[PDB]
């Protein structure tokens, strides 16, 4: 079955590209593109940001405003900077250096936790490896197993984001308990080397190779929607707008409008965990809110 | 405005490029000079745009600066220098193939000095304030 | 619009006619503030004073003189690149004149239509209303506003050749019925709705060939390509990005 | 509780006329030897 | 069929849980509401018994 659409490859659409996806808040669109707005443009309904330079901006969208203008000026904390505050994320216990166990040392507290295996999948994956030096995010097809690995601690971090962020700083993280701690989060970065087809190539617009099931299934495997802005039909339990992009499920009825068309938000008539320096993703949907609105045909004066 | 020389702050330079009428602020660098009986153009490189309005930037494309001839004495633009300079909305000329830029009565034109040039001890005050203006207006801007 | 009904004044807000000292030729749509979205090759006339624009148009040679409001012309734009020989980039923009006490145009009764941004948003097989003050048959019937539900169908260069141009026009047009918006109703509205129903403006009248049934559909210039021609005259709109 | 319709899913019985189809109807149809067929839907009360 | 992903998102149905994870094990029954506009004889129970999600109410449904 022809899933993936030949004329669409051609043009390689990415997350900047107008023609399939909505931009983000601290984007334009430009003809076809996605371009960095000033700073100063952003809504100027928001709460402080801190950056990796220790510099204090008002709100978190002239944050992101900035490094899409200056690369390299990721994320930090939420609110004022702080002195000795660090965010760091490692790999232990790896056989080479692009694969191991995630480990997390927060701006707030100094002991470096783990992450379950029930709260990490692909969203959270390519970010992972993006601020690790990963230019490809992460890679779908291999997955690092232990090798028989005694844990001690029980403390994990619930890690979730979006996909399209920066760096691991941005998401949101809460602290769980687990018994026994059999949940163990893995991560295999990509490795580059270019290659030849057979394999089911299925070719990134970065480069990267994974699976033909893993495109058009609502996941962004490619790690800038380079396997989902190509869709005739979505593969597994994802939802397809007349555009042809697929959409995760959980993004029906979410309050925010993800196909172009926006059929997904129509006729929709359808929690303990604690803190931890605050959700960014929660505030991209409200600075989407504070967008330019106004009447286009309206049925009603 | 030819301003220079004077008491050239930094409250000025927010005062000034902060008006109405002022559409756009940009830092250009002047690759070339066709000098011309009729005209003068100076092809600029918009390396980093300030403050955008209604022309639509890439960085690494270039734009025309059409100025009259009796102007290329007042201010000798030499190429590979760069500039601050920002105009009125009213100073647009073209449709849009070929959509000039005029520096007229209206247009601040600062040189701006080299990396190199910075480290030096004349430019000193110029740089500082310079690359403060930028930041102020970026992240700031006019309070409208 | 040949079969169809007649408008009355709830339906089709978005409906704008252009009437000369000769009549009516073609006729618009508004898009918000002070802006007309019609077809290059009905305006290329360059007097600008004598162009009159009416909205809330009902039915002609009567009106309901309440709210039959009517704007004058103030400015004309259309497309450089247009060729007259192809008919492509068919598009121009009419900029309404409003007194000095009330900056901008009020206009309580119209409302405005989005604008495309991508040529992804609709597809063939779509319900799409085509209106204007055209003419069934052939009779003169520039009278009563006529609208009728129309379809897009896809790869137009089977049905016209080498004159169809899918990058900057498209074609409407319905299988086996014989509504087809012709000749009379020049540069008007090709309205589609989404799920939403948000009111879209997917192309205007370009051109055509004759009428002729669902044998040749009517031609309309897309307007989602055109999109930053638009965008750079009237000062990033109405319409979200 | 368990294997029954809630209370706030049942549409009581209310429409009890002691006559109604107060209706006109016309023999459009095509004859059939004279006859003319008429087909129509009508909704029963409660 | 593979606990590994969220339930099946049913058609005339819709979830009661928080769901704030991905992977499931050990019978995690999925609790289907009837959405509005729609009566059933009560909450149509989906099961994931290691192997394959399962229908633990199969004559129940949402009718209109
Ligand atoms: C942000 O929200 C509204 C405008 O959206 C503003 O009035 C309010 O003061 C702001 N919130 C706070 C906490 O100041
Ligand atoms: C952290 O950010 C969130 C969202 O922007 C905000 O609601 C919260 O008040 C912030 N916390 C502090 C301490 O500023
Ligand atoms: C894990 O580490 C803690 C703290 O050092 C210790 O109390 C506990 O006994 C350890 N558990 C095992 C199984 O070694
Ligand atoms: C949809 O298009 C197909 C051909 O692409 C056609 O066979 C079918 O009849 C169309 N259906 C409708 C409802 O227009
Ligand atoms: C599409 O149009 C071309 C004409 O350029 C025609 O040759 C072709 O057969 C059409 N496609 C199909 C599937 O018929
Ligand atoms: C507009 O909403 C109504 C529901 O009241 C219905 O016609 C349909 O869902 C929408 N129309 C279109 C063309 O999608
Ligand atoms: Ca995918
Ligand atoms: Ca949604």
């Amino acid at each position: 079955e022809d899933l993936v659409e030949k004329k669409c490859l051609a043009k390689k659409y990415t997350h900047l590209s107008c023609d399939k996806v909505f931009c983000q808040p601290w984007q334009r669109c430009i003809e076809g593109t996605c371009v960095c707005k000033l700073p100063y443009q952003c809504p100027k309904n928001g709460t402080a940001v801190c950056a990796t330079n220790r510099r204090s901006f008002p709100t978190y969208c002239q944050q992101k405003s900035l490094e899409c203008l200056h690369p390299g000026t990721k994320f930090l904390n939420n609110g004022t900077c702080t002195a000795e505050g660090k965010f760091s994320v490692s790999l232990k216990h790896g056989n080479t250096d692009s694969e191991g166990i995630v480990e997390v040392k927060l701006v707030d507290q100094d002991k470096t936790m783990f992450i379950c295996k029930s709260s990490w999948s692909m969203r959270e994956a390519n970010v992972a490896c993006l601020d690790l030096g990963f230019q490809q995010g992460a890679d779908t097809q291999r997955r690092f197993k232990l090798s028989d690995l005694s844990i001690n601690s029980t403390e994990c971090l619930h890690v979730h984001c979006r996909g399209l962020e920066t760096s691991l700083a941005e998401c949101t993280f809460t602290k769980r308990r687990t018994m026994g701690y059999q949940d163990f989060a893995d991560v295999v970065c990509y490795t580059q080397k270019a290659d030849s087809p057979m394999d089911d190539f299925f070719q990134c617009v970065n480069g990267k190779y994974i699976s033909q099931m893993k495109a058009c299934d609502g996941i962004n495997d490619c790690g800038d929607q380079s396997d989902e802005l190509c869709c005739k039909a979505c593969q597994g339990k994802g939802f397809h707008c007349k555009s042809g992009v697929c959409i995760p499920s959980q993004y029906q009825c979410n309050g925010e409008v993800d196909c172009i068309t926006g059929e997904d938000e129509v006729g929709c008539a359808g929690e303990e965990t604690e803190i931890l320096t605050a959700d960014m993703d929660a505030e991209r949907r409200r600075i989407k809110s504070l967008l330019p609105k106004l009447s286009c045909g309206v049925k009603n004066r | 405005i030819q301003k220079s020389d004077d008491k050239v702050t930094l409250e000025e330079r927010l005062d000034k490029a902060c008006e109405p009428g002022v559409d756009y602020v940009y830092k250009t660098r002047l690759v070339k000079v066709q000098l011309s009986n009729d005209f003068d153009e100076y092809i600029m490189a918009i390396e980093q745009t300030i403050k955008s309005g209604s022309d639509e930037v890439q960085v690494g494309q270039q734009r025309t600066f059409i100025s009259p001839i009796k102007c290329r004495e007042a201010l000798k633009l030499e190429e590979k220098k760069h500039y601050l300079m920002w105009g009125l909305s009213s100073d647009f000329w073209g449709e849009k193939p070929n959509l000039s830029y005029i520096i007229g009565k209206d247009t601040w034109v600062e040189h701006w000095p080299e990396e190199d040039e910075c480290q030096d001890e004349e430019n000193q005050k110029q740089c500082q304030d310079l690359g403060a203006f930028t930041e102020s207006m970026v992240v700031f801007g006019c309070p409208n | 619009i040949v079969g169809g009904k007649r408008a009355q004044l709830g339906d089709l807000p978005w409906q704008v006619a252009i009437k000369d000292a000769s009549g009516i030729t073609c006729g618009g749509i508004y898009i918000g503030g002070c802006w007309i979205l019609t077809a290059a090759h009905c305006l290329r006339a360059s007097k600008t004073h004598r162009y009159q624009i009416w909205t809330t148009v009902v039915d002609w040679i009567h009106p309901d003189l309440k709210r039959i409001v009517i704007e004058y012309v103030d400015r004309i734009i259309f497309h450089e690149n247009y060729n007259a020989g192809t008919y492509q980039n068919d598009i121009a923009l009419i900029e309404m004149k409003k007194d000095g006490n009330k900056k901008d145009c009020e206009l309580p009764r119209s409302i405005p239509a989005c604008v495309p941004w991508s040529p992804y948003l609709f597809q063939p097989n779509d319900t799409c209303i085509v209106s204007g003050w055209g003419r069934e048959k052939d009779n003169e019937r520039v009278f009563s506003l006529q609208w009728g539900e129309v379809k897009l169908i896809s790869n137009c260069s089977k049905f016209y050749g080498n004159r169809f141009y899918e990058k900057e026009m498209e074609c409407a047009g319905t299988y086996d019925g014989s509504i087809d918006a012709c000749k009379g109703d020049s540069g008007g509205p090709l309205v589609c709705m989404d799920a939403n129903n948000v009111t879209y403006v997917w192309g205007v009248v370009s051109w055509g060939e004759n009428c002729g049934k669902p044998e040749f559909p009517g031609v309309y210039t897309k307007v989602a390509n055109y999109f930053d021609w638009i965008s750079y005259h009237v000062g990033r709109p109405f319409i979200s990005q | 509780d368990e294997d029954i319709i809630a209370e706030e899913n049942i549409v009581s019985r209310s429409e009890f006329p002691e006559s109604w189809l107060w209706n006109v109807e016309d023999l459009k149809e095509p004859p059939k030897n004279g006859i003319s067929t008429k087909l129509m839907n009508i909704f029963l009360k409660d | 069929e593979d606990c590994n992903e969220l339930p099946p998102r049913r058609n005339t149905e819709i979830l009661t849980g928080s769901w704030s994870d991905q992977t499931y094990p050990e019978g995690t029954q999925a609790i289907y509401k009837c959405r509005p506009g729609y009566r059933s004889l009560g909450n149509v129970i989906m099961v994931c018994r290691k192997g394959e999600w399962v229908a633990l109410n199969p004559l129940r449904k949402c009718q209109k």
